[PDB]
């Protein structure tokens, strides 16, 4: 229960504008990443349940993307 | 739009490209 | 480009009913998910360490980002969170 530093520093270096990255940035993200999927998640669910199944399809999150003004960046990453 | 993030959307859709 | 698939699932799955399913697109979706919130945080971060002439993006950068971009309730458990770190 704590993700890999690693991938997250790899993932900040693909944007051509970053330099260099302090040691602690990758521990933030390994946090709010954590949270992020959470509440994603417990979003999409709501659009599960409402749609009366027991399995979170990609459809939902599409949907709960498009519920929560948080969510607008990633309108794009999934197109509803 | 969200105020906040709204400029930023953009500035990725344009990098996106 | 993602963060593993089966962490991914892991965080997915305790957000869930302990007898809820999830689709393999619907985690793959959380991926590419998860890999834009970063690089949209690190954008705004990255702008303003180039603006202020700074070479180097910090966890107060990241912060200040999630903050400026309407993630706010993220910066206390963070700062908590880093704080135990560094202790």
């Amino acid at each position: 229960q704590e993700l890999p530093l690693a991938r997250i520093k790899k993932i900040m270096k693909l944007d051509e504008d970053v330099k260099m990255i302090s040691a602690e940035a990758p521990v933030l993200f390994a946090k709010a990443a954590q949270i992020f999927i959470t509440e994603l998640t417990l979003r999409a669910w709501i659009h599960t349940e409402d749609n009366k199944r027991r399995t979170l399809q990609r459809n939902d999150i599409a949907m709960a993307i498009t519920k929560f003004d948080q969510f607008d960046f990633l309108i794009d990453i999934v197109p509803r | 739009v969200n105020a906040k993030q709204y400029x930023r959307i953009l500035k990725r859709r344009x990098a996106r490209a | 480009i993602y963060l593993p698939i089966a962490n991914v699932a892991r965080i997915m799955k305790n957000a869930i009913p302990q007898t809820g399913k999830i689709a393999k697109d619907a985690k793959e979706c959380v991926q590419e998910c998860v890999s834009e919130f970063i690089s949209f945080i690190t954008s705004e971060a990255s702008e303003r360490c180039h603006q202020e002439k700074r070479k180097t993006i910090n966890g107060e950068d990241i912060l200040f980002a999630m903050s400026t971009l309407g993630f706010d309730s993220y910066v206390e458990p963070l700062k908590l969170y880093l704080q135990k770190f560094r202790e």
